[PDB]
């Protein structure tokens, strides 16, 4: 089994060589770095720039030290760090959405809706598994979210891949003669669903906390016209269309700081967190120690140099450690042309 | 589960736990990737042990 | 030399450096109700499945009664007549939908 | 784009276009596996670059660059077996 | 946080903070509970 790591990357930095004559050396260095750093994810964008995903700022600092000195002894250009986002849907699809196969006979329509509070977390932690008999999945869902029978029995697959936080469901009104045909096309509509949910339509990212419940698939003739490669793009397009009509949103990762500061350093920490879009869950004295323990969340995008500010302003005291905690929806509306922000 | 740098950043050491069998230097082994399966038989790579 | 403000070295200029802060900087519903209709049809189908489970439990009771009569396996209560009582259920729920549409 | 072109072409010939969840060690592009039907013995591995279909010969080492292949050759190799 | 990073030097990341406070008066014994130290009271646990 592949290693199950205790954190995600959610910290992006884009690099390219100082002079373009040494791009192959940068590529070799990136390959070696990807070998050596387990959660590093080297990716190539359409602009040709290379992004690197690491756990945090110290992770990327050590990674870039190795890239510059260890592997590719060149000079590189490093962009400012940015978080890795995700897209979700906050409301059910406003209208039904349909797509047609290139043969223009098989019509597939989909509707989507947000999940309840628990299901995403319970999928990630392992309270549910796809590699389970349907009976256990059905009873778990019914017992825990008061879901009804056939919907619980119709869970097809999770995406993208196992541990993914998207549910493929089908509501075909039963009374369907072509159970064999539907079962034949299900095994390769799964792949289209995974393809769509891995690469979001809102942006080239993953989708989170959305169930794509199938509504109606109609196809009259015999099996020669049922091509998996003919039908997958239809599934991906209908998934995209339903998700877009579902009023999509952006998810951002949030850390979980843990500051150990004396009593007199509390106001500085509170001010820093309030300025940096973070809020304090818990502020208690540490038992057996003269220090105070502060536990708080802060978005990854706003945690650039939080540790440095904290240690400088508290005269060296107040050491803090940042752990990736969960995903949070950005307060704005991603698709709102009425907003024209000033680019400073 | 790990790869380690040599004293100079030239070649890597694979850190492995021998679960069964025996291994000798110069042995021919086939390396299986993270997603090798019955569907994906193309991630296998034949390699020697130095 | 600091936060992008200042010159690299005061040598070469007739000044000592000593950058200051400005001190004057201005720091300023659903259109297609067929969604709800199809959800209601699906929940009616799941109620039908619930009644099918009840029929299976009644079948187990029938098997127990048959075994008791033998004493004085697994059996099925009704193979298809339950589909006719289900047809009655369809008629009743269609009447309910018609009444609800009349109310609205 | 060329991706949609090859996708619709595979649709016309009733083939399958499955993405191998891998990135090439040299170009970093997403690798795809093309299969004719449920039979899996004849499967061609493809990655895309500059509107060109690239393929590796079976059993060749990774460091050897992939060689390009057109639609007619894929049909030529899938239609005679 | 900067490209073109040449001739920089790295510094010690952190040290375990020292929790020693010198005694105020010699009358007190060497080992004595300092009132600054928070009490050991954690009835907030769920053990076996």
């Amino acid at each position: 089994r592949p290693i199950a790591h205790m954190s995600e990357s959610v910290f992006k930095v884009a690099v390219e060589p100082h002079n373009p004559s040494e791009l192959p050396k940068l590529l070799d260095g990136l390959r070696k770095t990807n070998k050596s750093y387990p959660l590093s994810i080297t990716k190539v964008e359409e602009s040709g720039e290379h992004t690197i995903f690491g756990t945090g700022e110290m992770y990327m600092d050590c990674l870039l030290y190795d890239l510059r000195t260890l592997y590719s002894e060149i000079e590189i250009r490093v962009s400012d760090p940015v978080a890795r986002f995700c897209e979700t849907a906050v409301d059910t699809s406003s209208i039904k959405c349909f797509s047609d196969t290139p043969n223009k006979k098989n019509r597939i329509t989909m509707v989507v809706e947000p999940l309840e509070k628990g299901i995403s977390n319970d999928i990630e932690n392992g309270k549910v598994n796809i590699n389970w008999p349907q009976k256990r999945i059905s009873e778990f869902f019914q017992k825990n979210y008061d879901w009804d029978l056939l919907a619980s029995r119709s869970i097809w697959a999770f995406g993208p891949d196992d541990r993914g936080t998207n549910i493929l469901r089908d509501d075909t009104l039963s009374t369907d003669v072509d159970k064999n045909v539907l079962n034949s096309v299900k095994e390769y509509i799964k792949q289209g669903f995974q393809w769509g949910t891995r690469e979001g339509p809102l942006c080239d990212e993953t989708i989170r906390n959305v169930n794509f419940r199938l509504m109606d698939v109609v196809l009259a003739p015999e099996q020669i016209y049922r091509g998996g490669g003919q039908i997958i793009p239809t599934a991906r397009r209908v998934c995209y269309s339903s998700f877009l009509t579902a009023s999509p949103r952006l998810m951002e990762p949030v850390y979980m700081v843990e500051v150990h500061a004396p009593a007199d350093s509390l106001p500085i920490i509170y001010d820093l967190l309030t300025r940096r879009r973070g809020h304090v869950l818990q502020d208690i004295p540490r038992p057996g120690s003269p220090l105070y323990l502060v536990r708080a969340l802060i978005p990854v995008i706003d945690s650039c140099g939080f540790e440095t500010d904290l240690r400088v302003h508290t005269q060296g005291q107040a050491m803090c450690q940042m752990v990736f905690d969960h995903w949070q929806v950005v307060p704005g509306d991603p698709l709102d042309k009425s907003i024209k922000p000033k680019p400073l | 589960t790990k790869l380690y740098n040599t004293v100079d950043a030239n070649n890597f050491y694979a850190f492995a736990r021998v679960y069964s069998g025996q291994v000798k230097k110069g042995q021919k082994v086939k390396v299986l990737g993270e997603n090798y399966s019955l569907e994906d038989e193309e991630d296998m790579v034949v390699a020697h042990i130095a | 030399s600091y936060n992008g403000i200042g010159l690299p070295t005061p040598r070469g200029s007739g000044t000592n450096g000593y950058v200051m802060r400005n001190l004057s900087h201005v720091k300023k519903v659903q259109d297609p109700s067929i969604s709800e209709h199809e959800c209601r049809r699906q929940i009616e189908s799941k109620l039908l499945l619930y009644r099918e489970q009840l029929l299976e439990e009644v079948s187990s009771q029938h098997s127990t009664d048959a075994a008791a009569s033998d004493s004085n396996s697994k059996t099925k209560s009704l193979d298809e007549a339950d589909v006719e009582i289900l047809v009655q259920k369809y008629r009743e729920q269609l009447l309910k939908e018609l009444q609800l549409q009349k109310s609205t | 784009s060329f991706r949609e072109l090859v996708e619709e072409f595979c649709a016309e010939n009733s083939l399958l276009f499955v993405p191998l969840r891998r990135s090439h060690l040299s170009t970093g592009s997403a690798l795809f596996r093309i299969s004719t039907q449920a039979s899996k013995a004849r499967g061609i591995t493809v990655y895309l670059r500059n509107d060109i279909i690239w393929k590796k010969s079976p059993g060749a080492s990774e460091d050897t660059p992939y060689d390009p292949i057109g639609f007619n050759e894929i049909l030529l190799m899938f239609n005679n077996n | 946080y900067n490209s073109r990073a040449r001739s920089v030097a790295l510094s010690e990341y952190h040290q375990p903070s020292n929790v020693f406070v010198p005694p105020e008066d010699p009358d007190l014994p060497a080992f004595f509970w300092d009132p600054i130290i928070n009490p050991i009271t954690s009835r907030q646990l769920t053990l076996h």
